[PDB]
């Protein structure tokens, strides 16, 4: 319905074993379509799905620069941070930016983010509003008045409303075949036995995109939420996604409980029982 | 810093026929730090051809790859997936169960 | 790649001044108008990011990235705001390139005319001298000169705070032996209401 | 595509 | 701010010359850019983080280091067969062309085919004709500083001693006494206009002054003159009652 252009960016520290891994990679909802690998080949932006190539050139080395840039960023982040908290030289720490756009169903502004984080806790992020700075630590607050005083907001909140959302419905056109298609699921039940008096139910769900779903098991009407495990969302590699949901249950009395389907792929939800 | 321990997932793209060729998946998530090897094995022997996604990572900035690579199973073969990470103190071997 | 509509642009005191710019690469993300005075460190004073108008009293800029249009207008236009003026884009971690740029010079206010044409003689010296043609009016033209050996220079706005005047004094000069100052403009429209003494 | 303005050394 | 030094200079070719340029805003990115006449600034190198920089499009024969975050020194190696230009330094917070370019205070450097070719600014004031100071309530004193080469030339006013502005219009464009060749004398043309009331007065000093940027101490000498280093050139005035 709603969708996102997402860029994902990874630096890792390892000293002694030289310069820092870095990959940044690119979604548009849940489809990869670029990256980079600092420990790549190429030393260049990929494509990572058909629709993206048609872009000559002039696109890619632009991309390549820009995700250069990116990279030596962290890699004095990771400087300047093991500066901030007196960390030694031997430990590897991580850097994780992220940054991207939303746009609802008429394709249109709705939310942007700047999230940051250092060895996986939250260390600054760009508030909802565009403008204000959030930040975790005293360490980050210093970031945070450099950040103001710079006018980073500023920059950063015209990429966000601006030059992301054109350019995210810019690739929902080139690839519609491959990113507004919603494949629907396809859903069935393993049934197996634990013990002579119980019994477990998976309610399968194959083959769908995109990965958005909530199955649920219900005691014909009773939302069941105790006995249940539910495991997340795979991927399936082809480019749709698996999901299930188990159950045990006093079994014998088997042909009694329902799995309630949840997706945009199937128009109005499903409901399954027991052949 | 903060360890997460992996949460791996070992499953083929679509069920299985014996005899009949299909992909192998393991999805490795929810981890941290980023240092981690993951190998898929068959009768406890190192697939060499393994492809796998690029690092990402979730809001909680966890990571999460997807090691996948083709197969064709039969009865006979068990398939695994082995992943090194610094919360375990020895690699997690995790068979394939084409039933889970 | 960063095509500036050029001239030089004349404009008067308080007369409001545009300037367009436009650039050939989707991949800008940032736009930039600087300022440069001759011989000296070009500086800021518009940037803009996303489409529209941003102002600053004064100037006002504006951005349409779809068209790849880049504008700058200059309201109540100063003399301070004469020599030349700068498109520069960005956003592609490159650099920056700028425009082949826009002279824009501006005319102050000339609001007591009086042409005329005096001789200089030197203070070291007995005639071997110059040519003051001076307080004229912004529109008057000072083209070169006839002879090679003669040296006539161009125009220069000159301020005073302390009486606020402005006057338009050009000079000029030769080796020549009959050389005189009736003849130092000959190949300019210099006003005929002009005082020869 | 990427930013390539509002991003900066921590 | 940002300083780049120095402001003027030349070196014959065979020899190098780096135009050292400072700043200390802690900016990441900083830049360097050639300037000519008729073009915009050209791109020579920029330099996003420490220890790393990259190519314009006219960077042949040209070095820059950059050792330590704060300094991005241009060597003008002898370099190609036209660096005479305006040369510009500049920082940026954050990614290279994202933000306002804090520039530098400019470098004018020029080559040096033979030292023999080297003149300083014959300086002259040409006194204020009477019959301008009949229609006015002022007095135009122009001064010519004309004969000198390389380009490379300031130029205050001082009554009394004093550096003055207001008044004063100096000369963007000099001019050049030849119009063909490359080597050449150029001529200045300032204009000081004041009052009648503080001109007339035959007590109060006048003068113009040319700041000239010539040869260094290290230069050599075989010539039936004497050298011309970096200096000061003047020529004065003074009131005359009536
Ligand atoms: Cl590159
Ligand atoms: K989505
Ligand atoms: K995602």
């Amino acid at each position: 319905g709603s969708h996102s252009m997402r860029y994902f960016f990874t630096s890792v520290s390892r000293p002694g074993r030289g310069e820092p891994r870095f990959i940044a990679v690119g979604y548009v909802d849940d489809t990869q379509f670029v990256r980079f690998d600092s420990d790549a080949a190429s030393q260049r932006m990929e494509p990572r799905a058909p629709w993206i190539e048609q872009e000559g050139p002039e696109y890619w080395d632009g991309e390549t620069r820009k995700v250069k840039a990116h990279s030596q960023t962290h890699r004095v982040d990771l400087g300047t941070l093991r500066g901030y908290y007196n960390q030694s030289e031997a430990g590897s720490h991580t850097v994780q930016r992220m940054y991207g756009c939303d746009v609802g169903s008429d394709w249109r502004f709705l939310r942007g983010y700047h999230q940051y984080a250092y060895d996986g806790k939250d260390y600054i992020a760009l508030k909802e509003d565009l403008r204000s700075w959030t930040a975790a630590d005293m360490a980050a607050q210093t970031t945070k008045h450099k950040w103001e005083a710079a006018h980073v907001a500023e920059q950063l909140r015209a990429y966000l409303e601006g030059t992301c959302v054109e350019w995210l419905r810019r690739y929902l056109e080139n690839g519609k075949e491959t990113l507004q298609r919603t494949d629907a699921p396809k859903t069935h039940m393993t049934h197996h036995a634990v013990s002579d008096h119980e019994a477990t139910l998976r309610c399968w769900a194959l083959s769908f995109y995109p990965a958005e779903i909530t199955l649920t098991w219900q005691r014909d009407g009773e939302d069941q939420t105790q006995d249940t495990e539910l495991v997340e969302t795979r991927p399936a590699g082809d480019g749709t996604f698996q999901k299930w949901v188990a159950v045990v249950v006093p079994s014998g009395q088997e042909q009694r409980y329902t799995c309630h389907v949840q997706h945009e792929g199937l128009p109005k939800p499903l409901t399954l029982r027991w052949e | 810093m903060i360890q997460r321990t992996p949460k791996i997932q070992v499953y083929s793209r679509h069920p299985a026929e014996n005899g009949k060729s299909n992909f192998l998946n393991c999805y490795v998530s929810g981890f941290h730090p980023s240092d981690i090897e993951v190998d898929l094995l068959k009768n406890g022997e190192r697939i060499e051809k393994v492809e796998h996604s690029d690092l990402s990572f979730s809001k909680d900035w966890s990571f999460y790859l997807l090691y996948y690579t083709e197969f064709t199973p039969t009865e006979k073969d068990e398939y695994a997936c082995r992943v090194n990470h610094v919360t375990l103190s020895q690699p997690k071997i995790v068979k394939w169960d084409r039933d889970m | 790649e960063v095509e500036q509509n050029s001239g030089p642009l004349s404009v008067p005191e308080g007369a409001i001044a545009s300037l367009n710019c436009t650039y050939s690469d989707r991949g800008s993300q940032s736009f930039f108008w600087y300022r440069q005075y001759s011989g000296k460190s070009p500086e800021l004073i518009m940037s803009i990011y996303s489409n529209g108008d941003k102002e600053d009293g004064r100037f006002t800029a504006q951005l349409n990235k779809a068209s790849q249009y880049v504008s700058l207008l200059i309201r109540d236009s100063q003399p301070s705001d004469s020599a030349t003026y700068l498109c520069a884009v960005g956003g592609g971690a490159d650099g920056l390139t700028f425009g082949k740029g826009t002279h824009l010079i501006i005319q102050p206010y000339i609001q007591n005319p009086d042409p005329a044409v005096y001789q200089l003689r030197d203070s070291k010296s007995s005639d071997k001298s110059v040519c003051l043609f001076t307080d004229f009016d912004s529109q008057t033209n000072v083209s070169q000169s006839k002879d090679s050996d003669v040296y006539i220079t161009d125009k220069c706005v000159l301020d005073m705070r302390s009486m606020d005047f402005k006057s338009n004094s050009a000079v000029a000069w030769s080796n020549k032996s009959d050389f005189a100052c009736a003849n130092a403009f000959n190949n300019s429209i210099i006003p005929e209401d002009t005082f020869f003494p | 595509e990427l930013a390539g303005i509002g991003i900066l050394t921590v | 701010g940002i300083t780049q030094s120095p402001k003027y200079l030349f070196r014959k070719e065979g020899q190098n010359v780096t135009l050292s340029c400072e700043q200390n805003l802690n900016h990441d990115a900083m830049y360097w850019y050639r300037q000519d006449p008729g073009q915009g600034l050209r791109l020579i190198y920029y330099s996003q983080i420490v220890n790393d920089f990259q190519k314009g499009d006219i960077a042949e024969g040209y070095s820059v280091s950059r050792e330590k975050k704060e300094s991005f020194p241009l060597t003008v190696t002898s370099a190609q067969k036209n660096p005479t230009a305006f040369y510009l330094c500049a920082s940026s917070q954050g990614l290279a062309g994202a933000g306002e370019l804090f520039f530098g205070e400019g470098s004018r450097l020029t080559v040096l085919e033979d030292l023999k070719n080297v003149f300083p600014p014959e300086v002259a004031v040409f006194e204020p004709s009477e019959a301008e100071i009949s229609h006015t309530q002022k007095a135009t004193l122009v001064c010519l500083a004309t004969g000198f080469y390389p380009d490379h030339v300031e130029l205050s006013w001082w009554v009394n001693g004093k550096e003055v502005h207001s008044g004063v219009c100096t000369d963007p464009q000099p001019l050049k006494e030849q119009p063909a060749l490359n080597d050449s004398r150029y001529c200045l043309s300032s204009r000081l206009r004041v009052s009648a009331t503080f001109w007339q007065n035959p007590r109060n000093h006048f003068r113009c002054q040319v700041q000239f940027y010539g040869l260094s101490e290290n230069d050599e000498w075989t010539q039936d003159r004497a050298k011309p280093v970096t200096q000061i050139v003047s020529a004065e005035a003074w009131g005359r009652a009536d």
